[PDB]
């Protein structure tokens, strides 16, 4: 009826559009056969299952059709605005021309434009924060960027269900939604209708339309996270071809139309209708004048010490450790062996001592400054906090490996607190992930082995209460050397009260708070922003080693193992300066060089790494 | 066409023309909004090559402009409102017509009759425009909510429309019409629904207690929920203190509908809903009191007398007494520029055999305390926590019911049987105390919330009365950063001396047979006025002390941290506040020293 | 197809007997059912490969048999009785639901007289359940071996001992399963199983299958590029080979050759001898190595484990005498208890990589002495008492 369920005219006109579709389709120009035609036969040859659409070639199709008129209706502005219809309708436009929805056999995907095409000049893709996501974008085609958690095991989901009357013959096609359904019976066959006797229908699995969906939840990149609050998560819909491409701990730009699906909370809790919504996934994507910004830092020189200071100036003291943290942030250069096997590649730092130092405060700092850094504590982050659960994700489907900690922060540092309190299973995993690139879960529904690229920072308190000097090293230290072997840099921070310095620190702490700004007369601390920039620039270097530095390294190393063992029994220690000591130092100088940006790897960088090394321990003598 | 325009409506809109034309201020304001949107629209298109539609309205205008429209909206927002919003949307369309929504209003005011608080509410206020203030809990976790329906119809082409009126739609209720989900058009052509055409709006509904501060002496609190959607959604955290403009809805059938007690779920819609600031009493000092403070401030010995004023009933512990005072004061607060804030307040802890009145004192604390909540052992659930009230309450927006500490932010948290409390909580406490904030990811609303509350706790000796001789540690029994975290740790002993005992029992008997009233009064003004800032006069003394402290003490006892230092800081600043001094003084330092010593020894 | 096939088959048997006039005394046999068990069908790529595109097709599989459920009865024919009179009439399941008549047969009547279901009187098919650990080989990686489960049916049931390396073919199959166990709800997201046609009764036939010569032994079973073989026999001539190999063994690892050597032998280890019976020293060799740590002592175990097809790498104390064997966990997929081979039974064949041996639980390694000596394992524990060979 009119005056019920009104009609409203809109500028949108599908009739002419569908025509326009047929026009651009396979009748196309830029890419002797027109791209869509040929591609279409490749599918028609049965070889190609899915069809990826791109709006840029549509942009080109329009500038072709604009100029070079007649003026043709704008699909893009209409697609992104709706695009949902655009899927099915486009499908029909295609199905005609080939070298119904029941027999299609092909999947249709679309690729959004950013782009240089934006620069044409010509929005659909603005990679967005889930925060940035407003509930007003529903139905819009949107592109966003975030951290992949969940990322689920594809399971066949059925679209429509075919029963056959076998009396009236025919078929019964029941579309299906959400979790469950009740199978139809009797016969809806128009011939079995109004008959005294309706046929009985039984489904046929070969007939029905099934699909393997694949599910994921995505979390805010967390750099985007507003100063406060917490990073948000989002579900996503994926099916058919797009399935299996996803993995947890992935940073990807996904492009899909944002679609709602009805849900609400406790029934007493809903005014209606909400939507609870959903997201669907069409497509996924996983040194100019800025060198000036770096150059500000560079030209000043002493960037190693300058920046060294510039790290968490907030605390008084321990420039050595900070200097270490620098390289920790820098890393490099890894290697691969020829077969090949790789060697990290990264730094593993231990921070000993207690109670104070606010030793944690450092960790807070780094995790703050470091992109892809993650601050955690033992009891704290669960083992399954580090490990990933296979748990279904929404919209798309199903059984998603949702990772955390390591997987979450990989290729970036991971920060551990109360490191003593992490218990055992944790300790095992970590002991393993010292293999880098390695986490493996055989449990139950998980056969997978994840690659963790994270770096590790370990803050723990000595065996109670603090560092009994009467307790030997490793006596006062609760941890197994097996792990300690992994730890590249153990900074043991012990406190013997000293009248003079305590004055100094005391002043620092009085000046700030007294000032918000501590460093004065004179230190310029580096904005962690531009700092991070320079870091990016250095990370590119990949230096190479001098044979000489190699040699000195060797000799020294012999000296190192030699004295280390000459120590023999206890006190002192830890021996033995195992090769990993060597390799580590190698990576270390390899980093120091990168601060020079190097490729030279000068022996000074080495000797430094040494001084640092001797420096780390031996503090036990004071 | 609907029910056709009523000169009721027509005159309502038309009448609301001159206003807002006068006062024209809005006329350009909307244009501003449009402008902003336009500019942002150009930024998206050309560069890689937003604002809400509600505009506030001061009610002051109406009284002058239209007393009857004033009075009318106030009384009959139902009638007056919708036609007005229409007028707005129209003028909006007028401003920039060419390129191609509700266009709501805040209704500032100039309140109100109709100014009432959640304690005093309805039945006459029912379905009138209202302004109520109070704390934010149980909050909500928004759910997006859908709007108007759209359907494609083949082969007829065409399109359909549909709308949905929530119980929360409008404000004053209406005869409800269920529309369900339009499909299968008549004639029997199916209807292909279309999104992105069909509008939607985010949804949220939160609960509002009557202002804790303004709360009566003691009683049960009476809170009311309000729905907030889209733009209104999410503006404030649970535990925020706010005043909300919204109409009083009766919505829903009260049981007369189904024939087979309570009735008529009632709620507030939106609307303006302003977040407001409050300290971190009430009270009235008039002329005389403030004067009394002023004169007294000069008194050199005043502080000890104060320290005495607390314990009518309690002998001794003047050190402790002084401590409490300082707790009430609290070393101001410091939020560094673009950097973390220095905690001003101090956490206190007491240890001793029972009958120490530790329980008793805490009450006395709560009394003049000016808030805040008290907690005993376990205790919980969540203590300060929102519990992320599930589900929703209401509309699908999952509530965040602000817990003790959040509610106790700005205020004194009493922890009784602190030892008894679960470490599970304690983990959080580390955050709350030091970090000064609470963070909630739970399901769920992902937010970090601020509870600035100060802390005191009393907990039994580890086992029995053995506290006294017991080693400084393991007498403790609740390591560790716990121990660090309390700014103050007090060991009280029940050991007996006959002389002392007599001294007690005298006081005791007498009991059976500097006026505190003035106390909290003296407190509040001191609190808001004025901050002592800091002085290099002391700074030396302090560092001297601290170095002495770590230095000789780490031999003597432990722990001594930078924490110790900061505590000193807050300590001095408070003592200056007690002094009322706009500056820090070295004397106040000597005091904080004395006390900290006493803490240590 | 197979249905038609069987039909034509019976018809043909008949037409054949008719040629023979009197055949086998006489016409009963024709009424009996003959059935096709086609095999050797197609070269199927594993399992994990398969698309939903093939839900129902003949598919080839391989690999050892993990676990097998006991027979599970299936009434094709349910059994019912009436409160009155009683009449015993019984409905065949056919489609997977049993729809029982409310009332009533004899009386009938009417009468809304309870029609009782005699569960002892209903038909049973077992079509048994075999957990399958499939080896397609040809491993695309990074995948880890999928496990399969196939319903068999009928005479096929029990014809398979666990652990057999078998070739069987069957129909891909997928089924939804109800989630709530109370509500009618089904899970969508269908669950796939194999229907299990022919195996490689075929059991009774056995080497009668080998008749027709058994497909020329799969044309040598894809032996090396014969040329490659020549390369092998060639390199054998290399005198250094004994050394050269040890070199080739650990590319990454430096020096410590005699290690690499002894290992190499561990790869070549021994020869199995059954005596008349027993015997069975196999080729087994158990090497232990210690020294200063960071020896790469880990790295090697890595390498071997990589190489070793059947090998497994384990840590001391990450272990106890049980996890190596017989988890016997609740299947819980069927809400069943299921015997799960612990680490060792799996490791039967190939080698075992043991971290932190010195650190193993005293309970653990009690296992070992049995293994090392026996070279097999006897678990009398729990429901089933047996001595399994690993």
């Amino acid at each position: 009826m009119s005056a019920a369920l009104p009609s409203i005219q809109l500028p949108v006109d599908y009739n002419n559009l569908f025509n326009e579709i047929t026009d651009f389709l396979v009748t196309f120009k830029q890419d002797k056969g027109p791209k869509y035609m040929a591609m279409l036969q490749k599918v028609a040859n049965r070889e190609l299952n899915s069809v990826i659409i791109d709006l840029d070639d549509i942009l080109q199709y329009q500038n072709e059709k604009f100029l070079q008129g007649t003026q043709a209706d704008d699909l893009v502005s209409a697609i992104q605005q709706n695009a949902n219809h655009f899927t099915e309708l486009f499908c029909r436009a295609i199905d005609n021309n080939m070298p119904p929805n029941l027999t299609r056999r092909y999947f249709l995907y679309f690729k959004p434009l950013s782009q240089n095409c934006a620069r044409r000049y010509r929005i659909s893709s603005k990679p967005l924060s889930v925060r940035q996501i407003k509930g007003d974008f529903l139905g819009q085609l949107i592109t966003v960027r975030g951290i992949i958690t969940r990322v689920s095991d594809v399971k066949p989901a059925v679209e429509v269900i075919a029963y056959t009357c076998d009396q009236c013959g025919y078929e019964v096609f029941q579309e299906v939604n959400s979790r469950t359904f009740t199978p139809l019976s009797e016969c809806t066959s128009e011939e079995c209708s109004q008959n005294q006797t309706k046929g009985q229908l039984f489904m046929s699995t070969r007939a029905s339309k099934f699909s393997a969906f694949q599910e994921c939840k995505i979390q805010e990149l967390s750099q985007q996270v507003p100063v406060g609050h917490i990073p948000r998560s989002l579900n996503i819909h994926v099916n058919g071809t797009l399935v299996r491409s996803l993995s947890p701990g992935d940073i990807v730009d996904v492009t899909g139309i944002f679609l709602p699906a009805p849900y609400t909370g406790f029934k007493a809790l809903k005014a209606g209708l909400l939507t609870e919504t959903y997201l669907e996934a069409q497509f996924v994507r996983q040194t100019s004048d800025v060198e000036e910004r770096v150059m500000e830092l560079i030209t000043s020189g002493d960037v190693y010490n300058r920046l060294a200071k510039s790290i968490a100036p907030e605390i008084y003291g321990n420039l050595d450790v900070k200097k270490a943290l620098l390289l920790l942030l820098v890393g490099g250069v890894d290697k691969r062996v020829g077969d090949g096997m790789k060697i990290r590649g990264d730094i593993n730092v231990c921070l000993m001592g207690d109670p104070g130092v606010a030793k944690s405060q450092l960790l807070k700092a780094i995790c703050k400054i470091s992109p892809r850094g993650v601050y955690t504590t033992g009891k704290g982050s669960s083992g399954v906090g580090l490990t990933a659960a296979v748990m279904k994700d929404p919209v798309t489907d199903e059984m998603i490996l949702e990772g955390g900690a390591l997987v979450l922060a990989d290729n970036g540092i991971c920060c551990i607190d109360e490191f003593d309190k992490m218990d055992e299973s944790d300790r095992t995993a970590i002991h393993e992930v010292m293999e880098q690139q390695t986490i493996s879960i055989s449990k139950a529904g998980i056969n997978t082995t994840l690659n963790a690229r994270t770096s590790i920072l370990a803050a723990a308190n000595p065996l109670y209460g603090r560092y009994n000097p009467r307790l030997s090293p490793l006596d006062n230290i609760n941890l197994p050397a097996a792990l300690l072997s992994r730890f590249d840099i153990l900074f043991l921070m012990l406190d013997i009260p000293s009248r003079d310095d305590d004055e100094k620190l005391a002043e620092h702490v009085t000046y700030v708070h007294m000032h918000n700004k501590q460093p004065d007369l004179d230190f310029t601390p580096v904005e962690p922003s531009k700092m991070r920039e320079y870091i990016a620039y250095a990370k590119t270097k990949r230096p190479v080693m001098s044979e000489a530095v190699n040699d000195y390294v060797v000799q020294a190393y012999i000296r190192l193992r030699q004295d280390s063992k000459r120590e023999m029994d206890s006190k002192f220690s830890f021996g033995q300066a195992t090769p990993r000591t060597l390799l580590g130092i190698i990576r270390l100088s390899q980093a120091l060089a990168k601060l020079r940006l190097a490729d030279m790897v000068d022996i000074d960088d080495v000797e430094e790494a040494l001084r640092l090394v001797r420096v780390s321990k031996e503090s036990l003598y004071q | 066409t609907f029910f056709a325009p009523d000169a009721v409506f027509g005159d309502r809109v038309r009448r609301f023309q001159e206003f807002l034309d006068t006062f024209t201020s809005y006329r350009d304001s909307v244009r501003s909004i449009q402008v902003y949107n336009s500019n942002n629209a150009a930024n998206y298109n050309d560069d890689q090559d937003i604002l809400p539609h509600r505009i506030i309205i001061s009610l002051d205008d109406l009284r002058e402009f239209d007393r009857s429209f004033w009075s009318g909206i106030l009384v009959e927002p139902a009638y007056f409102i919708p036609p007005a919003e229409k007028a707005l949307t129209d003028l909006a369309d007028s401003m920039d017509d060419v390129p191609h929504h509700p266009w709501k209003l805040s209704f500032k005011g100039s309140f109100g009759a109709h100014a009432l608080s959640p304690r005093t509410l309805t039945a006459q206020h029912l379905n009138k425009l209202v302004s109520v203030e109070g704390i934010v809990t149980k909050t909500s976790l928004v759910r997006p909510k859908l709007i108007r329906s759209v359907h494609y119809a083949a082969k007829t082409g065409r399109f359909h429309y549909r709308d949905y009126t929530d119980a929360t739609t409008t404000l004053t209720t209406r005869i409800p019409t269920p529309a369900i989900y339009p499909t299968e058009d008549t004639e029997g052509n199916k209807l292909t629904t279309e999104y992105g055409y069909s509008t939607f709006i985010d949804h949220q509904r939160i609960t509002v207690q009557e202002m804790p501060e303004m709360a009566p002496a003691g009683q049960l609190p009476r809170s009311i929920d309000v729905i907030l959607d889209d733009d209104l959604v999410d503006k404030t955290k649970p535990g925020d203190r706010v005043n909300v403009v919204g109409v009083f809805k009766s919505l829903g059938a009260g049981g007369m509908n189904q024939s087979n007690l309570i009735g008529f779920k009632t709620l507030i819609l939106g609307n303006t809903v302003y977040p407001l600031h409050a300290r971190s009493a009430r009270q009235m000092l008039t002329d005389f009191d403030i004067r009394n403070i002023n004169k007294l401030s000069k008194k050199k010995d005043i502080f000890d007398i104060l320290s005495q004023s607390l314990a009518p009933s309690i002998y001794g512990h003047d050190h402790i007494k002084k401590a409490i005072l300082l707790m009430l004061m609290g070393g101001v607060e410091k939020n560094l520029e673009n950097g973390s804030h220095l905690r001003g307040d101090i956490n206190i802890l007491m240890v001793g055999d029972p009958s120490t009145a530790k329980s008793q004192l805490l009450r006395f604390v709560l009394n003049t305390a000016s808030l805040a909540i008290a907690t005993t052992g376990r205790g919980s659930s969540g203590v300060g926590l929102t519990a992320a009230v599930t589900t929703d309450r209401e509309t699908g927006e999952r509530r965040l019911e602000a817990g003790a500490m959040v509610l106790a932010d700005r205020g004194v948290v009493c922890i009784d049987e602190f030892d008894k409390m679960t470490d599970v909580d304690r983990v959080a406490i580390h955050e709350v105390m030091e970090q000064q904030t609470v963070t909630i990811a739970k399901a769920g609303i992902h937010t970090t919330l601020n509870a600035r509350c100060s802390v005191i706790a009393a907990a039994n000796p580890v086992f029995g009365q053995y506290d006294v001789n017991r080693d400084p540690h393991q007498n403790i029994a609740l390591p560790d950063s716990l121990l660090s975290r309390f700014d103050l740790l007090f060991v009280v002993t029940d050991d007996i001396n006959e002389i002392r005992d007599r001294s007690i029992s005298e006081h005791v008997l007498r009991t059976h047979r500097v006026t505190i009233p003035f106390l909290r009064k003296y407190v509040q003004y001191a609190k808001e006025r004025v901050i002592p800032q800091l002085t290099q006069e002391a700074i030396n003394v302090i560092v001297k002390n601290y170095t002495d402290l770590r230095n000789d003490d780490n031999t003597k006892k432990s722990p001594i941290t930078a924490r110790t230092l900061e505590t000193l800081i807050r300590l001095a600043t408070a003592h200056a506040k007690v002094r009322l001094s706009k500056t820090v003084n070295k004397v106040d330092a000597k005091v904080a020293a004395n006390l900290l010593r006493f803490a240590l020894l | 197809v197979i249905s038609i096939m069987d039909q034509t088959i019976k018809d043909c048997m008949v037409s054949l007997i008719v040629d023979n006039n009197l055949d086998y005394d006489l016409d009963e046999i024709e009424t009996k059912f003959y059935k096709v068990r086609p095999y050797n069908v197609g070269s199927c790529k594993g399992m994990r490969e398969l698309n939903p595109n093939d839900i129902d097709k003949l598919i080839n599989l391989k690999g050892l048999v993990l676990r097998s459920t006991p027979v599970i009865p299936d009434m094709k024919v349910a059994f019912f009785k009436c409160n009155v009179c009683d009449h015993t009439m019984a409905v065949e399941i056919d489609r997977g639901v049993i729809q029982e008549p409310a009332r009533c047969e004899r009386i009938d009547c009417n009468e809304p007289n309870s029609m009782s279901l005699i569960h002892n009187r209903c038909s049973f098919a077992d079509k048994q359940v075999i957990k399958l650990q499939e080896t397609p080989d040809f491993v695309p990686d990074g995948q880890t071996p999928h496990s399969i489960s196939l319903c068999v049916y009928d005479e096929l049931v029990d014809s398979c001992r666990a652990g057999d390396r078998i070739e069987v073919t069957g129909t891909f199959r997928s089924i939804p399963i109800r989630a709530n166990s109370r509500q009618r709800v089904l899970k969508s997201l269908y669950k796939t199983y194999v229907d299990v046609v022919h195996v490689k009764t075929s059991t009774i036939e056995q080497e009668l299958m080998q008749n027709k010569v058994d497909h020329n032994e799969v044309e040598e079973v894809r032996q090396i590029t014969d040329q490659d073989l020549a390369k092998i026999r060639e390199v054998a001539a290399r005198e250094d080979l004994y050394s050269l190999l040890a070199r080739s063994i650990a590319p990454s690892i430096y020096e410590l050759e005699d290690v690499k050597k002894g290992i190499l032998l561990q790869l070549f280890g021994g020869t199995n001898k059954t005596f008349t019976k027993g015997g069975r020293y196999r080729g087994d060799i158990n090497i232990l190595l210690c020294g200063d740590p960071s020896t790469s002592k880990s790295q090697i175990l890595q390498y071997v484990h990589k190489i070793t097809p059947r090998g497994v790498y384990t840590s001391g104390k990450g272990s106890s005498a049980v996890g190596l064997t017989a988890y016997i966990t609740r299947d819980v997929d069927t809400k069943q208890l299921v015997l799960e081979s612990g680490a060792l039974v799996l490791s039967d064949g190939g080698v075992c990589c043991i971290d932190e041996f010195d650190k193993m639980s005293d309970s653990t390694r009690s296992v070992l002495h049995e293994v090392m000596e026996q070279q097999t394992i006897s678990i009398a524990k729990a429901g089933i008492i047996t001595t399994l060979n690993a």
